[PDB]
């Protein structure tokens, strides 16, 4: 019923600004405060401020004076947050929220690195025993995220997806799958690495 | 500003047990209007925070009665009576009585299980990669508990510390273990100047490491 629907992920150069949106449906937009909240590392939350959409009046956290501007468009039931003069400290997930319901979040990456597809390397043994662990190493891409699908989804129980880390300004992650040895190499195992930001998919068949 | 401090940082529980977490504020959350705007939120992995309790104890619509909030002034508690799998995630307290609004730093509710040693796998750099002039050696440390673990890389017996990227999974939803990937990055030239590469996993399940190695001359 009540829904807050936010705009998509953003990759912005340091020094620029970005304006993200929060569309309200299922209630009277002008009756509820809209709050904005910054989350880093999927953990620490910091409140930015809130606006009354009936009037447009804003109250900010002093920590965001000059960094954030909150506005509304009453005719479209949308709240907006503009962040100015961006730095890498502004990379985070940003949520809009009313008192009882949050949007799904907008991920902001502030960087001058260009969108780059991953290199994908197979991890295969060149066993003994009844199981075998395989993997794919996904290196040198930007920005987040990638998805690694094993045997287009038929494997997922015994899959481990390791979160990406930065190296040389680009992301690297890995993914493992453990499968009965009676199924590999006698049957195909493939990792399919999708990087939607670069409109690239890479499929590797794992070979002994 | 008002500081909310949460304890513990992580809380492993058996399913069906009672869990209790603390939120303490630096100033009273009692508002001059006589109400106390102390709220609890749950954030599951990959989801937004969701409201559980507001006004210290009032359950938001649809929130099961095993969630009970209590406290007053500067001291608050959330008690979950019979933890279920859908309850796992990070719990935040939040106060709505002051500007700025502030949150606690989160308590991660997780599953306690029996200790388990890692299953360790080592991979030399793929032939494909070496053409790129880079060489990544990978070590998966899979399905262990608890989450704390060490990995030491050695090159011909000599400990190696830079060039290492260590990444942990979140708790597994099937068996409640953790896994971690460790990657040693070298140039192709560095990689080809040495003979053996070793991953040593040290975990509380043994006073000796689990050692996986390969010799590049094989
Ligand atoms: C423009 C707008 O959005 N106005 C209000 C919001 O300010 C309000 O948010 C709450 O505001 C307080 C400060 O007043 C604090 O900042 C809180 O963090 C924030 O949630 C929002 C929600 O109001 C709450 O509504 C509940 C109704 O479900 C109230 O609970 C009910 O209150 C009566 C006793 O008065 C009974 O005690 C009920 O059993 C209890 O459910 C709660 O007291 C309100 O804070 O509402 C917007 O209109």
């Amino acid at each position: 019923e009540v829904q807050l629907q936010q705009s998509g992920p953003e990759l912005i150069k340091p020094g620029a600004s970005v304006k993200m949106s929060c569309e309200a449906s299922g209630y009277i937009f002008t009756e509820y405060y809209i709050h904005w909240v910054k989350q880093i590392q999927g953990r620490s939350l910091e409140w930015i401020g809130y606006v009354h959409p009936k009037t447009g009046d804003v109250i900010y956290n002093q920590n965001f004076r000059g960094k954030a501007t909150l506005t509304v468009n009453r005719s479209s039931n949308t709240a907006y947050m503009e962040l100015h003069s961006l730095t890498s400290e502004d990379s985070a997930v940003y949520y809009c929220a009313r008192w009882d319901s949050w949007g799904q979040g907008t991920t902001l990456t502030v960087s001058s690195a260009k969108t780059t597809p991953p290199s994908v390397y197979p991890l295969a043994p060149g066993t003994t025993g009844s199981s075998v662990t395989l993997g794919c190493l996904v290196k040198g891409y930007f920005p987040e995220s990638v998805t690694v699908t094993w045997n287009s989804g038929s494997l997922s129980s015994s899959v481990h997806t390791f979160p990406a880390l930065l190296q040389s300004g680009l992301y690297t992650m890995s993914s493992s799958v453990t499968v009965p040895s009676s199924t590999w190499p006698s049957q195909t195992v493939t990792c399919s690495v999708a990087h939607p930001a670069s409109s690239t998919t890479v499929d590797k068949k794992l070979e002994p | 500003d008002v500081l909310l401090t949460q304890t513990p940082l992580s809380l492993p529980v058996n399913l069906g047990d009672q869990a209790s977490i603390s939120c303490r504020s630096s100033q009273t959350i009692l508002h001059s209007d006589g109400y106390t705007y102390l709220e609890w939120y749950l954030q599951r992995p990959g989801q937004s925070p969701k409201l559980l309790i507001y006004r210290v104890y009032k359950r938001f619509s649809g929130i099961p009665d095993r969630f009970r909030g209590s406290g007053s002034g500067m001291d608050f508690t959330l008690t979950i009576s019979g933890v279920e799998a859908e309850d796992l995630g990070i719990y935040y307290c939040f106060q709505g009585s002051y500007v700025p609004r502030t949150f606690g730093g989160g308590t991660k509710l997780e599953i306690k299980r029996a200790d388990a040693a890692p299953t360790v796998s080592i991979f030399p750099p793929s032939s494909e990669q070496l053409t790129s002039g880079g060489a990544s050696v990978v070590c998966f440390l899979n399905n262990f508990y608890p989450k704390d673990i060490n990995v030491k890389w050695k090159i011909d017996g000599s400990e190696r510390q830079n060039g290492v990227l260590n990444s942990w999974t979140d708790q597994d939803s099937k068996d409640s273990t953790y896994s971690m990937s460790s990657t040693l990055t070298l140039t192709k030239d560095e990689y080809e100047r040495h003979n053996s590469y070793t991953c040593e996993a040290t975990h509380k399940t043994s006073t000796s490491p689990i050692v996986k190695s390969f010799n590049r001359n094989e």
